[PDB]
RNA sequence: CUAAGAAAUUCACGGCGGGCUUGAUGUCCGCGUCUACCUGGUUCACUGCCGUGUAGGCAG
DNA sequence: AGGTGCAGCTGCT
DNA sequence: AGCAGCTGCACCT
């Protein structure tokens, strides 16, 4: 909804013990709402004090390593757990299953405020880096600096500054630092297109998002029906199960100063693509927006195609 | 005032997954290209060794059970046959702001908590807890079984302020025992550093590397995974070691549990050694919970007496509840 | 007073995987660059030699089975055609602190057990057990089938104190038999070193090298792995030998089982020879349990009569119980 | 302000027994690879002398 | 490697 | 003069 004046690049963020499940239907990469909440907490922590606002996230996922295993007689997978401490009677604990993972991801952050006006870009990038090197991203700790001495500093890049050809050249030289990983976008239009061409047989919507992201093996008219990209399920956001509630009227809230609601996950389709396949690097920024008259609390990435 | 219905303390002292590597002694200064210790598989054939029931002492049945072989596949990890030194490396960040909860439903309870921990820092610094954490980094307690029977353990801690090393500590981890808590000038300087990191006066980053001299080709002991059984199915591999990118590793929570083994104030004894800090302080190895709620020495009633009832406990119990604040947790009804 | 629910003992006498290399006899003092014995594959055409069911003893079916034989691929390990001596090398650390369990529930049970083993150490040292362990290192029992029919076996044992050798033993492993436990001055000095390691009064690390003179190109016998399935997607591979870094090797548990073959006090006989110390001391090669629980001479009843009811058995069975404690294991319900 | 906030898997083990993979074989006919070029771009940072000198210059 | 409730229970006053 | 907790038991597929 708002085109950023600049982009900051969190260069190579390594994360240990991040949450893998993140949804009652998916288990792979965590939800993009975690990254939107990351930059909102970053704006709350260091963004406000610099006359800077932050709006969206671009995520590329350089590497993944799930703590899973395959149980030797089956084609499915189980999660590796932790040994929680004993109960007060010293008997045992109750096993609740959580799914841990290790991540290598880079972040693309949009800026609208007085970016190069009040402060130079290098100091802003350095203290935003120093702030993000003290928190945790998706349930798991941001792993700090190791013998990776090279990938430390950021690149605060002004979007609309310079000539348009020079704009393409600096965004290409920034894409040169985003080569190994594959960026993630939302594909609600492709979802609705396949929903409409599937509805010629039957009007069902969740069966589409089932049939979109599996290996459909069609008989010989032995082939595999294939999508051109990497279509995955994602948690698309939240839809309320309840009307609004006042800060005091619900017991055991996180705070008695903020309204509460009961919600459900909306699920949609995302897509992993190579970062060279997009020409404008501000197309990948995941914005989260609230429609509080109803339950529609969304993360997406509009202005992408 | 009452307890807040939610209470959530983010942990401080975040460790990394400690990776293992191997090499020779007196090359440990050049130990940056040391190759990783990898996880192999092997086969074991055992016998019947467990306790039999009183109904199953029949000798013909015992022989008939022996004559069926018992075979397992086991993940193992060894040193190479020309290396005698295991190198275990992890990073530990100290954050600071140990008092603030991540979630509190009651505002006045969180303000009373904030001034309570503020008065606790004003009464004395973190130097007791910081000196005990620096002890647990000084002696190699995070080498869990790798320390046992080792010839010589040696710990190097690098405080890294910028992209390069700010300061270095060098310790003989076998002189510093696991039982008592001494005082040493380098150790007290590290204690000042980690106390200043805990006080919110900075964000301390540490790289801890431990060298244990075990022997040529001997067995090392990384963490084991938790695999729940596929019961009505085929037999599984009966041991699975933890590995990060084909390198044998210890879990992060294992290093964290080794770090906070500071509690020498549990009421049951004092010569059995320090234990890890947790509400109803319970060690899994003994299987028995010290600091029971029927006595008034567990964490919850001590916190309620200090905050809600304003009955300040003794200074070692304030150390204990402060360590449980640094440890983090999800408390509430 | 009853026994603990969980109770576990880590092993003392930790060996490594023994590696095989090959060379010529009387160059065995310069045997540091001897190349490893490698594992190769070969084809095997299997004949018909099983017992028939006698519902399949019809001659036409037998000749039809003989006309179409089956074939396998088989891992094999030989000496080179110019080398006649097999060198097998491993390291063994003696730790000490044998009575202390690594896990327990009852404090009273582990204190009774600790004072029981303390009384055992005070009655006699580890001299009998370390004498028998030093014998099993002196004769090269850890060469399981490679010792069989060897012309000359020689064992070099180096006590390694710092990174260099502290002391050296040289043994003719065919003079020291596999049957009885004699007395020798160098053997008693090695037994005193092993007993000092087992008593916690030192850190014992030994390097054991064994040279067997077998013949040029003869087959050696490394450890053997476990094969679950077999198909044509493989080479119909029906035998896999254990290997560490393209070296024929012996499992560490094989060397450990050959070390603790000390039990001469089992009630059935003594003219057979020693067996390995196990609870219900059993031989997989004989399919039989010596020390059946119907007799009162297995490990569990002897331990329960010693600790709970203070019925100390004979000193031979006390040696057997402490040998089972050094062996380690999981003893509980 | 992140389906947020929290967590010790673990002790012990003998995979070895034995084997014949064999017999027999024609690779072979045919073929256009051509046209045209500055190794110098300072490209040899050398050799000897006066001077105690490594300080400084000289001669070809 | 269970949550639940509730009956009964302890109690000392 | 009760209260609250607490432990223990049982259910159930």
């Amino acid at each position: 909804v708002t085109d950023p004046e600049a982009l900051l690049l969190l260069p190579r963020l390594s994360i240990q013990n991040a949450n893998a499940i993140s949804s009652p239907l998916t288990w792979g990469f965590p939800s993009p709402g975690a990254f939107t909440g990351f930059v909102h907490a970053l704006q709350r922590r260091v963004g406000i004090s610099l006359d800077i606002e932050l709006d969206g996230v671009g995520i590329v996922c350089h590497r993944f390593e799930a703590q899973i295993s395959q149980p030797a007689g089956k084609r499915t997978k189980v999660f590796n757990l932790t040994r929680n401490p004993l109960n007060r009677d010293g008997s045992t604990a109750a096993i609740v299953e959580e799914g841990r993972a290790h991540l290598e991801v880079s972040l693309l952050l949009g800026v609208h405020g007085d970016g190069l006006d009040d402060h130079p870009a290098q100091e802003i990038a350095r203290q935003v880096q120093e702030q993000a090197g003290a928190m945790r991203l998706a349930g798991g700790s941001i792993l700090p600096w190791c013998n990776e001495r090279f990938p430390a500093p950021n690149a605060e890049l002004l979007m609309l500054g310079g000539s348009d050809e020079q704009r393409r050249k600096n965004q290409r030289r920034l894409t040169r630092r985003l080569l190994p990983g594959f960026a993630l976008v939302s594909r609600e239009a492709l979802l609705q297109q396949h929903l409409e061409t599937l509805r010629t047989t039957l009007p069902e919507a969740t069966t589409l998002d089932a049939l979109l992201d599996l290996c459909r093996i069609n008989f010989e008219p032995w082939q595999v029906r294939d999508k051109p990209g990497w279509l995955v399920p994602i948690p698309a956001g939240y839809n309320a199960l309840s009307p609004l509630y006042l800060p005091g009227e619900v017991r055991n809230a996180r705070d008695r100063e903020t309204p509460l609601r009961f919600v459900e996950n909306l699920f949609g389709l995302g897509e992993w693509l190579s970062p060279h396949r997009v020409a404008a690097l501000s197309d990948l920024l995941w914005y989260h927006h609230a429609e509080p008259d109803k339950g529609l609390y969304r993360w997406s990435t509009p202005r992408f195609v | 005032l009452s307890t807040a219905s939610v209470l959530a303390f983010e942990r401080k002292l975040d460790p990394s997954d400690a990776l293992m590597s191997a090499g020779a002694w007196a090359q440990r200064d050049a130990s940056q290209e040391w190759p990783a210790v990898t996880v192999r598989e092997k086969s074991v054939r055992g016998t019947i060794s467990n306790r039999l029931k009183t109904k199953d002492r029949d000798p013909a049945k015992l022989d008939a059970s022996i004559q069926s072989p018992n075979l397992q596949t086991v993940d193992v990890a060894n040193l190479p046959s020309d290396a005698d030194t295991l190198k275990v490396r992890f990073t530990l960040r100290v954050l600071g702001g140990a008092g603030t909860p991540s979630a509190c439903n009651d505002a006045a309870y969180r303000d009373k908590l904030l001034q309570t921990v503020a008065t606790y820092v004003n009464e004395q610094g973190f130097a007791e807890l910081a000196r005990r954490y620096a002890h647990n980094l000084a002696n190699a307690r995070f080498l869990w079984r790798n320390r046992v029977g080792a010839e010589a353990v040696e710990v190097r801690i690098n405080h890294i302020r910028q992209g390069e090393v700010a300061r270095t500590w060098r310790f003989d981890a076998l002189a510093i025992g696991l039982r008592d808590f001494k005082a040493d000038a380098e150790l007290d300087a590290l204690a000042e550093l980690i106390a200043s990191g805990l006080s919110g006066s900075g964000h301390v980053l540490l790289e801890v590397v431990a060298f244990a001299r075990i022997g040529d080709g001997q067995e090392v002991f990384p963490s084991q995974e938790l695999i729940l059984d596929k019961g009505d199915k085929k037999g599984q591999k009966s041991k699975t070691l933890y590995s990060v990118r084909d390198a044998a590793a210890i879990h992060s929570q294992k290093i964290g549990n080794a770090l906070r083994t500071i509690d020498t104030w549990y009421p049951d004894e004092d010569g059995l050694g320090p234990i890890a800090v947790e509400p109803y302080g319970s060690v899994t190895s003994q299987g028995k919970a010290y600091r029971q709620p029927k006595q008034k020495l567990d964490f919850y009633t001590l916190l309620d007496n200090w905050v809600l009832r304003d009955e300040a406990p003794a200074v070692e119990q304030q150390h204990y509840v402060i360590a449980n604040l640094i440890r983090g947790g999800v408390f509430g009804e």
